[PDB]
């Protein structure tokens, strides 16, 4: 089998730390002594503002260099082009980006859904009347789950899409929800928008005893929550990456010693997306390893490597690449990593964290099969 | 003579018949307008990208076509980056996107205005994950503002018994048309608002509803001269020769296709009358180099103002219809009748 294995890396705007985590996972693999060995050789494009034109260029450039798989990120503007070219051409996508519920061939989604976790929490707290503040940046899957469970179980929901809100609109909205005696909230937003809302909640003085916030994010620990600690509003969230396992700790010993100029973003600990990104590299490694144990000499000679070729010429061995990827089962910074036939994370787990005066404390954890098991 | 692209869905036979008839109607010999057709699954971004790229390669000056929610970014990004104008009857994007000429009127404001007209505060909203959730967001945002009690069930990938216990008397249907029939059945007194622009476009009347009230919207007004004149030709075309023709009606998307042809054609007559010449392709070139006369074509398209099957046709600077009328319709025992209109400045109007 060959000494190198060729992959794509496709990163978007504001992904320094993720790219750091990708470069490290590939460096340590390429220099590991651990006991059919190979070097991972990346071909990288960072496309700034992510849009279908830029994502097709990057893809086609990487498809023409002979990559067998592409580690890639997307947003709502590029997800469908990138998944659609991958599934057309039989190149697999390994991605930390937001999951979709429908409908994935050739796409391997490291990021687990927050849907199940989020709905079991609303049950436990017995939430009837609440506001759902959201944006469409990671799709509509959460919003549908919520408005269906409102209909199914007879709740009341104030569901507002906060995309394109300026800062008064938040205060104006929080004022109007003040007058309706609205105290309980689920917020489900992209991180930059979350931080802003949290500032706005504070300005209004709604960060105190009485008020409740469930934050649909996978890195509760990375949210700066000082004024809510003091104010005394009850705030709950999730945390995928469990720092006290020895696998994460081992990584953190390295991460702490990294040179900040080589590896920007290593000055703070890894966000859930950075941790997924390293896990992605470990999944690509395990998969090539298992293909060699299966005795399949995958290559992309002398296939044309033009992505707009008519007739479309899918990669014949792409099928085995895909099938093996979806059977992977290994441990990573995000805990046990495996997937189902449709490529989505399964048998995964994440901690539940509650904000108290001591700071954020683990009150339990949620696993997709066992559901919520409290402490 | 001007070559253009056409991107049709493979099941879109009536609309291609309306396109062919428009080409004949709107020609004069002063330039040949000459279509290049591709048929394809418009849900597939890879296929749509290929088709766009074949077209750019040959030298289309504009492209007529379609998209759905999975391919809308392919189109708007490629057209936006390369400065190729796209004219379409597909669902209009929320935001602004240069080089996109949206033939289809926005339905939301008229929908919202109609709910306020009937004074509904409780209502059930049945919606479709396959078509996109753009309108459901608008109504949920308005319900939060106006303290409406909106019970919102997905029926697009029984719901019968949940309707009863929750007990919602009004219903808004924002689904594919085939499903509309099935859902009335489960329930068989009630009130229905059909959330689309062709209330009379397929099955209706004796759907049936059991004598319920039905409201809906129509952009094509068969009392107009142009429309009844058009239908006199359409209704007598040979169906073997023009599939989906030889009928008393036309689907709204087919009417917008025929209107498209007029707008493209008028935009190019404007450039000749103003003496602006246009001449003379790689999708993946780097850096991207948009063709230089594209801006002039876009500007001419948005400056078009004509009448056609969908009423007054005019665009703002972001390619969205303005100054349109949507007729408000009810199903009377006699037949679908026009109880009024939502106009683009005056909102809902009786008589
Ligand atoms: C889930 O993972 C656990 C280890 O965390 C393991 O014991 C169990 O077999 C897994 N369940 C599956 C694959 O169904
Ligand atoms: C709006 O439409 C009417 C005809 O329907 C026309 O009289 C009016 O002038 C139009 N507005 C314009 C051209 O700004």
């Amino acid at each position: 089998f060959p000494s190198s294995v060729q992959i794509g890396g496709l990163f978007i705007r504001n992904t320094d730390q993720e790219y750091t985590a990708f470069r490290l996972a590939i460096f340590l693999h390429n220099t590991s002594p651990n006991a059919a060995p190979f070097n991972l050789v990346p071909h990288v494009d960072n496309i700034e503002t992510a849009n279908s034109f830029a994502v097709t260029n990057a893809f086609c450039s990487q498809y023409s260099r002979g990559v067998f798989a592409i580690f890639g990120l997307y947003d709502k503007r590029s997800v469908h082009t990138l998944t659609s070219f991958c599934s057309a051409l039989h190149i697999s996508l390994i991605t930390p980006s937001f999951p979709t519920e429908g409908e994935s061939q050739f796409v391997l989604q490291l990021r687990p859904s927050l849907r199940g976790a989020l709905l079991s929490l609303l049950d436990h707290y017995e939430w009837n009347c609440f506001v759902f503040l959201y944006d469409t940046d990671r799709g509509y899957s959460i919003l549908q789950a919520i408005m269906e469970k409102a209909g199914q179980n007879g709740w009341h929901v104030s569901a507002i899409c906060v995309e394109n809100f300026n800062d008064v609109s938040y205060r104006q909205l929080l004022e109007e929800l003040d007058r309706r005696q609205e105290k309980k909230f689920v917020i489900d937003c992209e991180i930059e928008r979350l931080q802003n809302i949290l500032e706005q909640i504070v300005s209004v003085g709604k960060h105190v005893k009485g008020y409740h916030y469930i934050i649909a994010n996978l890195g509760f620990k990375d949210i700066s929550l000082e004024r809510f600690i003091h104010g005394g509003a009850n705030v709950t969230g999730f945390q995928l990456v469990d720092f006290n396992t020895p696998m994460v700790t081992k990584l953190m010993d390295r991460w702490k010693k990294l040179d900040q100029r080589e590896y920007p973003g290593s000055e703070t600990p890894p966000k859930y997306t950075s941790a997924l990104t390293y896990d992605g590299v470990l999944v690509m490694a395990e998969t090539f390893r298992s293909l060699r144990r299966q005795k399949i000499d995958i290559s992309r000679r002398g296939n044309a490597g033009d992505c707009l070729a008519n007739p479309a010429a899918p990669w014949g061995q792409g099928i085995d690449m895909e099938r093996t990827l979806k059977q992977v089962r290994i441990q990573g910074l995000t805990g046990n990593v495996q997937f189902d036939h449709y490529g989505r994370r399964v048998n995964y787990t994440m901690d539940v964290f509650e904000l108290k005066s001591t700071g954020p404390r683990k009150v339990g954890y949620w696993n997709d099969m066992d559901k919520l098991v409290l402490i | 003579s001007i070559q253009i692209g056409g991107l049709f869905p493979r099941g879109a036979d009536q609309e291609y018949s309306a396109f062919r008839v428009g080409m004949v109607q709107f020609s004069t010999s002063e330039f040949r307008l000459t279509p290049h057709i591709d048929n394809l699954e418009v849900a597939n971004s890879f296929a749509v990208t290929n088709a766009f790229c074949s077209q750019f390669s040959r030298g289309v000056y504009a492209i007529f076509g379609f998209y759905d929610k999975k391919s809308v970014n392919t189109i708007t990004s490629f057209c936006g980056t390369l400065h190729v104008s796209f004219i379409t009857p597909s669902f209009p994007t929320d935001g602004t996107h240069p080089f996109v000429i949206q033939m289809r009127p926005d339905l939301k404001g008229a929908l919202l205005s109609l709910i306020e007209y009937y004074q509904w505060d409780k209502f059930a909203y049945l919606y479709d994950s396959d078509r996109g959730l753009s309108t459901l967001q608008a109504v949920l945002d308005s319900a939060a503002e106006k303290k409406w009690q909106v019970t919102a069930i997905n029926v697009g990938n029984s719901l019968f018994q949940d309707l009863e216990l929750k007990k919602e008397r009004r219903v808004i249907l924002d689904c594919e048309r085939d499903k509309v029939n099935d859902i009335v059945d489960q329930v068989i007194g009630y009130h229905y608002i059909i959330a689309n622009l062709g209330f009379t476009d397929g099955d209706l009347l004796k759907i049936q509803f059991g004598g319920a009230n039905v409201s809906g919207f129509q952009i094509v007004d068969y009392d107009d001269s142009l429309v009844s004149k058009f239908i006199e030709r359409w209704s007598t075309l040979e169906e073997k020769e023009y599939p989906g023709a030889h009928t008393a009606t036309i689907k709204y998307t087919s009417a917008l296709t025929y209107d498209a042809v007029q707008v493209m054609t008028e935009a190019f007559r404007n450039l000749r009358k103003q003496r602006i010449e246009i001449s003379r392709g790689d999708c993946l070139a780097n850096p991207a180099v948009p063709w230089g006369q594209g801006v002039e074509i876009e500007r001419a398209l948005k400056q078009v103002q004509v009448e056609g099957l969908s009423g007054n046709i005019k665009f703002d600077q972001n390619g969205k219809r303005i100054n349109y009328t949507i007729n408000i319709m009810e199903l009377k025992t006699n037949g679908p009748r026009k109880i009024g209109y939502w106009s683009e400045v005056d909102k809902m109007v009786v008589t």
